[PDB]
RNA sequence: GCUUGAGUCUCGUAGAGGGGGGUAGAAUUCCAGGUGUAGCGGUGAAAUGCGUAGAGAUCUGGAGGAAUACCGGUGGCGAAGGCGGCCCCCUGGACGAAGACUGACGCUCAGGUGCGAAAGCGUGGGGAGCAAACAGGAUUAGAUACCCUGGUAGUCCACGCCGUAAACGAUGUCGACUUGGAGGUUGUGCCCUUGAGGCGUGGCUUCCGGAGCUAACGCGUUAAGUCGACCGCCUGGGGAGUA
RNA sequence: AAUAUGCCAC
């Protein structure tokens, strides 16, 4: 759960209008972000495995976009894992 | 900032006490910025059974806007506090600026 | 000996004997009776007449305190709390308060496991 | 004969009123069932998390003999 | 399940409005049911089964009202 | 960190260390430290009082601040440092005033953190106060049995004492060995357990890793000669003894107590 | 290219969903003491056991562990295993209303990886109650059982491992279509909230039953009906899920 | 409360 203003900055820094809440780079950016904040969470409650699904339920649709990015239009991809520093 | 409940009830013998506890809380909490909404003594009100062999004890309710952390000072102040017999705080949906139904 | 007037009489009825205790407000025992020892062995020692019985020698075993009303505090769930407090009021106390304190665990430790008979 | 709280518009059960509070709780201290008093699910839910907070803060007895 | 014997309130009486209260209260069902531990299996199993059975008595009570016996 | 080691050798195959990270790597601090001769038992007529003692590493004894007589001044713990001649880690402080000092290391203690000593010090763990202010059920360590006169209880690795009760001047204390003893209400304790908690997890794994704490081997009161011990003797493995120190005394449940002095402060043996 | 699949955002919703930390009262047990006597406890009867060294009962004050009466509901949540006192911190999922957004980004899944009741194992703790093992009493032809009296591991915690259950709605996941009725629970809209009313619409869930299907029993819009996609699995019984 | 068993074509 991102924060409501955390949202907004995520879709004003990677999509083309503020409006714009369903791209392709806003998704996965609204993603990265969440992953990013609960691996703090996941380093100190180990077994908070209902959580750790959900986490890799993120994990897999980032995966899943990311391959559709991908296939589709290829240096939208390179740009968008450039800024949020994915291996892959 | 969370909209937080805190009810506590006092030894009776501490009842001049409780003035004092009351100015030092909301010292705390509006330095820590936070705001309180209502504030309201119960005063000595029979107990429903005992607390340390205690049948009386003197309420205090306030109703606050304080973030999470100076909540928890507060929270290790009632334990480490003997005067304090009991404490509740609880997080609320909204603030609430009312009256309790006890006035 | 000493006087107390006003006493308290703990009935304890379990599924095999009654036990009823007069006390003072204080909880410190002035005498008591039990079924058991009222001359009733295994398939007697719980009924209601046993009962009755035993809380009849425990009212006449506790008569030189000049007990004139009793509350009355009944646990368990024997067959000894209905015929116990009716022997009681027979007997002649002035029966003032009658509570049931039966122990009623709020969850609490696992009971034994249920038997195969 | 229906949830007076639903019969109100109130919708939360506020642990502070134990004038309200009695109405559902035997005199031996205990809740009383929702088929018995009439209240819809979510209210007895919402009243018996009031009962219990109540009891915490002895202004109801956790049951009759102490 | 605490009662006072209230002024002119014969024995008999008290004796049978502590009966009432004790039962309203329910105290000897809740020992009885504590007197063994019965698993969790079992109180599941029976919870089920005495509603299936309240369930199927109140379809026939109001089934066997549309039909003549004699 | 407990670590099991590799079997590379017969020797290493068994061993388990526990490799604390935090600790200083450096040389300890020099103002703080005195001369340890070691004894190997030996009194001062020379015989063994205290046998299987001897030989092992040279250590320097570090004056250990077990008094926590600065109060009032806060102290930042400057860091963490290995002390041979305990169990526990010790801590290197550094008042505001300048002066550097050895503390007990407690658990979940930092560089960094602050600490305090006296009445009105802040009650977490680190700190010093007398029991009378500390809270009751408190768990403290570094207790002392008489006011002022140094911590003596709760000093080894992990361990710590409850404060279970107060009575008066009195306190009551539940200690490590499940002891119930009262000590006066003035005594100085300070907050939480003692650090290094895992060092009871540590093996040995050879007779070389003892023979460098210095405890010399132990020979079995049944391999002697019967002039050397009650159980020495026969052809064979043969016993028929009551299991008895080398002295004669029964060895096995015989209890040895006998302090009258002090026994109006047990309120409850171990047992 | 498009949007009706799929997904994101905005507002709220209900919940024993999870992890961490604290605390509350009831109760059993034990310890110290007070009153107080000869029984208690147990059973189908009985005895073992407890008790005149003063039990049981009753009262006071402590200690400690475990589980959360009533609410409680073929109620709720969860992918399953499962989860129920209260409070706080971190956190996952579902759902509804209106709109905007992306534009097939989808469904399934061999091998792989994760989770996976209880029992069990390793280390360190803890240990009230219950209780395999065990011992005694009884029952009996015998009774290494049921019953009784005690009782250890273990149930409890931290971490690690096991990876199995009648792990079951004995019913793989996803999607579409095909008469109903009575409920339960959770939202949302209209009016009249004109008496908590009706009138719709969503989600999940329980019972009965229609066509159809089935060997029958039965299932029956939450299909075992009519179809599509992919995967798993079966080929007489025993041997054997064993070597 | 205890109440074990039933081999000779059909
Ligand atoms: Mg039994
Ligand atoms: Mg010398
Ligand atoms: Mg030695
Ligand atoms: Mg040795
Ligand atoms: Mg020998
Ligand atoms: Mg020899
Ligand atoms: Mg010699
Ligand atoms: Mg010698
Ligand atoms: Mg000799
Ligand atoms: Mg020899
Ligand atoms: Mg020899
Ligand atoms: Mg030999
Ligand atoms: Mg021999
Ligand atoms: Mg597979
Ligand atoms: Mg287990
Ligand atoms: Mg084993
Ligand atoms: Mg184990
Ligand atoms: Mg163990
Ligand atoms: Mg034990
Ligand atoms: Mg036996
Ligand atoms: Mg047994
Ligand atoms: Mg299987
Ligand atoms: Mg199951
Ligand atoms: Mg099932
Ligand atoms: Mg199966
Ligand atoms: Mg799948
Ligand atoms: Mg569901
Ligand atoms: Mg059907
Ligand atoms: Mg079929
Ligand atoms: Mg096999």
């Amino acid at each position: 759960s991102l924060s409501t203003e955390a949202t907004a900055k995520i879709v004003s820094e990677f999509g083309r209008d503020a409006n714009d809440t369903g791209s392709t780079e806003v998704q996965v950016a609204l993603l990265t972000a969440q992953i990013n904040h609960l691996q703090g969470h996941f380093a100190e409650h180990k077994k908070d495995h209902h959580s750790r699904r959900g986490l890799l339920r993120m994990v897999s649709q980032r995966r899943k976009l990311l391959d559709y990015l991908k296939r589709k239009d290829v240096a939208r991809y390179t740009q968008l894992i450039e800024r949020l520093g994915l291996r892959r | 900032m969370r909209h937080y409940e805190i009810v506590f009830m006092v030894h009776p013998d501490q009842s001049e006490q409780v003035p004092g506890m009351i100015e030092r809380y909301t010292a705390a909490i509006t330095g820590a910025e936070g705001k309180i909404h209502r504030l309201e003594d119960w005063g000595r009100r029979q107990l429903a059974y005992p607390i340390n062999k205690l049948h009386k004890a003197h309420y205090v309710l306030m109703n606050v806007e304080a973030p999470q952390e100076v909540i928890d000072e507060l929270e290790t102040t009632f334990r480490f506090n003997d005067a304090v017999i009991r404490s509740m705080v609880m997080r609320t949906k909204h603030a609430v600026t009312e009256a309790s139904p006890m006035v | 000996r000493k006087q107390v007037s006003d006493g308290v009489a703990h009935i304890h009825a379990s599924f095999n004997n009654t036990i009823v205790t007069i006390t003072d407000r204080q909880g410190n025992a002035l005498g008591w009776a039990t079924a058991g020892g009222s001359g009733f062995r295994g398939s007697r020692k719980s009924t209601p007449f046993a009962a009755q019985v035993a809380a009849e020698r425990c009212a006449d075993a506790v008569k030189e305190y000049g007990i004139k009303n009793l509350e009355v505090m009944v646990k368990g769930p024997g067959p000894g709390r209905e015929s116990t407090i009716r022997a009681l009021n027979a007997a002649g106390f002035r029966i003032t308060n009658i509570t049931d304190v039966t122990p009623i665990p709020h969850x609490g430790c696992r009971p034994p496991k249920k038997r195969r008979v | 004969k229906f949830c007076r709280f639903t019969a109100e518009g109130v919708q939360e059960i506020d642990y502070k009123d134990i004038a309200t509070l009695k109405n559902y709780i035997t005199e031996s201290g205990k809740i009383v069932p929702s088929r018995i008093t009439g209240t819809r699910a979510k209210y007895q839910r919402q009243l018996a998390r009031a009962i219990k907070r109540a009891r915490y803060l002895s202004l109801l007895p956790y049951t009759d003999r102490h | 399940p605490v009662i006072k014997v209230r002024e002119n309130e014969p024995f008999d009486v008290a004796l049978r409005r502590f009966k009432r209260s004790c039962e309203k209260a329910g105290v000897l069902a809740e020992v009885r049911r504590r007197e063994f531990y019965e698993k969790p299996t079992t109180e599941r199993k029976r919870a089920k089964a005495s509603a299936v059975k309240r369930h199927a008595k109140k379809l026939a009570r109001e089934n066997a009202r549309r039909t003549r016996l004699y | 960190a407990v670590v099991k080691c590799k079997p590379t050798s017969p020797g290493r195959r068994h061993v388990v260390k526990v490799v604390n990270p935090e600790l200083h790597k450096g040389k300890p601090f020099a103002p703080l430290l005195e001369k340890n001769s070691k004894s190997g038992g030996r009194n001062n007529n020379g015989r063994i009082t205290t046998r299987h003692i001897g030989g092992g590493h040279k250590q320097a004894y570090r004056i250990v601040d077990f008094k926590r007589n600065k109060d009032g001044i806060p102290a930042v713990v400057e860091r963490l440092e290995y002390d041979p001649n305990r169990s526990a880690n010790i801590a290197l402080v550094l008042y505001k005033d300048g002066e550097r000092r050895y503390i007990l290391a407690p658990k979940g203690l930092k560089a960094g953190d602050q600490i305090q000593s006296g009445v009105d010090a802040a009650i977490k763990p680190g700190n010093t106060l007398p029991m009378r202010n500390i809270p009751v059920g408190s768990t403290v360590h570094n207790v002392e049995m008489k006011p002022g006169k140094g911590g003596q209880l709760a000093r080894s690795a992990g361990t710590y004492v409850q404060i279970v009760a107060r009575d008066g001047a009195y306190v009551t204390l539940r200690l490590r060995s499940g002891e119930m003893r009262k000590v006066e209400a003035d005594c100085r304790a300070t907050l939480g357990e003692v650090g290094n908690a895992e060092h009871m997890l540590r093996v040995l794994g050879k007779a070389g890793a003892a023979r460098w704490r210095g405890v010399r081997p132990t020979v079995r009161g049944t391999a002697m000669n019967p002039v050397d011990h009650p159980h020495g003797g026969g052809e064979g493995r043969n016993f028929g003894k009551h299991p008895v120190t080398p002295w004669g005394v029964q060895t096995k449940g015989k209890k040895t107590r006998s302090n009258k002095r002090t026994d109006k402060f047990i309120v409850r043996r171990r047992s």
